[PDB]
């Protein structure tokens, strides 16, 4: 799998609506392309991916 | 050229692997978009 | 390529020395992967 290291988190828009409207972008250093797999760890937010 | 086996090239000049999945899925991963070509 | 004798080069537009050991012995040990052709 591919190791992710200096994640950062910036939220770009957020609007708390009924539909999924936030939207956050992540910037890191990777070592070759693959697939992660994301989560939130607190029920405020729900991931659409 | 003779990546991973896991991984496939995309590429002549430059070197950028992709994963096999990755190949042929309706969206461009390589600069030089041949994920799409010959599907 | 003129490497060292105890190595040699795989390549030529870039320079890679690698031990003649590694030559043919059923891995990729350079960028471009002639060391596993025409063996
Ligand atoms: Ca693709
Ligand atoms: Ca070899």
């Amino acid at each position: 799998a591919p190791t992710i290291i200096d994640l950062t988190c910036t939220v770009a828009t957020c609007t708390h609506s009924s539909d999924f409207g936030g939207v956050l972008t992540l910037t890191y250093k990777t070592d070759k392309n693959g697939d992660c797999s994301v989560h939130s760890h607190s029920n405020v937010a729900t991931l659409q991916e | 050229r003779t990546c991973r086996i896991h991984e496939i090239s995309c590429g002549a000049h430059s070197t950028q692997c992709i994963p096999v999945s990755w190949r042929c899925d309706g969206e461009n991963d390589c600069d030089s978009g041949e994920d799409e070509e010959n599907c």
